[PDB]
């Protein structure tokens, strides 16, 4: 059984690598998306108030 | 010479709307005024009113009477209570913009290209200025509340 549980759980951790790197783009990956939009509403206000 | 861009000089206040207004009827009175009315003297036809008139020597003194001068309701530049006031609101406003509307754009330069661009170095200098840009965000509706 020792062999066979080394085989069944790299088969599970590859899966869930490519799982963890997608469940990111909602949290880490979103965190540099949601930055660079309140950054560019942000710019847009200040040149509206320096006008 | 701007009704496009003389009834839009106020800021976000609506107290200058009494101001603007009054300004405006007076200006478009005055015109009115003097293209209404002659712009010259008088006839005074002196030479059908001394022969008809019963009286001798009647219509002759009158004439050269109203010719020479007389008085009407006119004004010095003495009291110039507006041309005062025209140099004191320019140093609160005209003047008060090259310390702060100048120094807004010379914040936003600077702050656009620290966020834009050397790595680590250069994020340090950006985190100052995102702190700078974000409470000008605040102040931008302060100031127009």
């Amino acid at each position: 059984i020792l062999l066979v549980t080394f085989l069944g759980f790299i088969a599970l951790i590859s899966k869930t690598v490519a799982p963890l790197y997608g469940e990111m783009a909602k949290n880490r990956t979103d965190h540099v998306v949601g930055l660079l939009n309140q950054a560019r509403a942000d710019h847009v206000n200040a040149v509206k108030t320096r006008i | 010479l701007d009704w496009t861009k003389i009834v839009s000089k106020l800021g976000l206040s609506g107290q200058t709307a009494a101001a603007l207004t009054s300004f405006k009827k007076r200006n478009d009175e005055a015109k009115r005024i003097l293209f209404e009315l002659k712009q010259q003297p008088s006839n005074v036809d002196f030479a059908f009113y001394k022969s008809t008139l019963k009286n001798t020597a009647i219509v002759d003194k009158i004439q050269s009477d109203v010719s020479k001068f007389t008085p009407s309701k006119a004004n010095l530049s003495k009291q110039l209570n507006l041309i005062e006031s025209f140099e004191a609101k320019a140093l609160e406003n005209a003047k008060e913009t090259e310390s702060v509307v100048l120094a807004e754009l010379t914040d936003l330069e600077k702050t656009l290209e620290n966020i834009e661009s050397x790595x680590x170095x250069x994020x340090x200098x950006x985190x100052x200025x995102x702190x700078x840009x974000x409470x000008x965000x605040x102040x931008x509706x302060x100031x127009x509340x």
